[PDB]
């Protein structure tokens, strides 16, 4: 889609940009990628009813001249219908590669789960040391490295995803950690 | 099943060391800060309160500590001298003779 270049009734179309954040904590195209591809089926759609409906030659006014029988056959062709088979399905291969991304970055996930204050309770209740609490704050920074190790930005398919958007999701989560330590050790710091 | 943990060295019947370790576990992950003034002062106000450890020649020392060596004029009934896994604190109880 970049490489082609695009006209006026089919301004949203070009390269498209869809919105990638969590839904319900999951990571999705905000866009439904099957409405996406609905919506390449209402370009193609647009452009297929436009080129079904012409006034070739042979159809003159409103087909008054000869039947416009010739373009339903050919939208009833290989180069349409079976071809919405090889679109399909490669919208799919790009679903399931972006399925792959999310299954690596499932791990990433934890901070949903460990955002509850009671995971973070029950260290707590431990009384670790000072040199603990170093440990989860390095443990901590080493997830900010993999929240900056977004690199895979790759275009599923003619899609572009905001990977913008997911960054900041994680960066949120991790300072809700550093500040559920700070409290305690604030108070620490006050009294002394 | 008692907290996990190595006697080095134990004369009292066993039911006494019991209630030692369980009480000083729970104290030890309750004072997880501070010095250990503290510890032996709330383990010290906590034994001496119990009608049982009625019998005492002198009365009660607690130390705690990490380095040291000591020689000990302790009644021959009671001493306990053991180490909690987790910190490895060596804590050392008796009365003194």
């Amino acid at each position: 889609k970049k490489i082609p270049g695009a006209n006026t009734l089919q301004n949203l179309k070009p390269f498209f940009q869809v919105e990638v954040q969590l839904n319900g904590d999951k990571v999705t195209l905000n866009p439904s990628l099957q409405e996406i591809q609905k919506s390449i089926n209402r370009a193609a759609t647009a452009v297929l009813r436009c080129s079904k409906h012409l006034y070739n030659w042979d159809q003159q006014n409103k087909d008054s001249t000869d039947k416009a029988t010739f373009y339903d056959m050919i939208a009833c062709d290989k180069e349409i219908v079976k071809v919405i088979l090889l679109l399909t399905g490669s919208i799919q291969g790009t679903k399931n590669k972006v399925n792959e991304f999310l299954s690596g970055f499932t791990k990433f996930e934890w901070l949903c789960k460990e955002s509850i204050q009671e995971s973070i309770k029950k260290f707590s209740k431990n009384g670790p040391t000072l040199q603990n609490y170093e440990d989860q704050l390095k443990k901590f920074s080493q997830i900010e490295e993999e929240i900056e190790k977004i690199v895979p930005t790759y275009k599923i398919g003619a899609m572009e995803l905001m990977t913008h958007n997911i960054c900041t999701s994680l960066s949120t989560w991790a300072k809700e950690w550093k500040l559920q330590y700070s409290q305690d050790l604030h108070k620490r710091a006050r009294q002394l | 099943p008692l907290p996990p943990h190595i006697i080095r060295f134990n004369d009292m019947a066993q039911h006494l060391l019991k209630k030692v370790i369980r009480q000083a576990d729970v104290l030890i992950k309750e004072n997880p800060q501070g010095l250990e003034k503290d510890i032996a002062l709330n383990l010290v106000k906590f034994v001496k309160s119990q009608p049982e450890f009625k019998i005492g020649d002198g009365e009660w020392q607690c130390i705690i500590g990490k380095n040291f060596g000591c020689s000990l004029t302790f009644d021959a009934n009671v001493l306990a001298f053991f180490d909690l896994l987790p910190s490895r604190k060596s804590i050392l109880l008796f009365k003194s003779g």
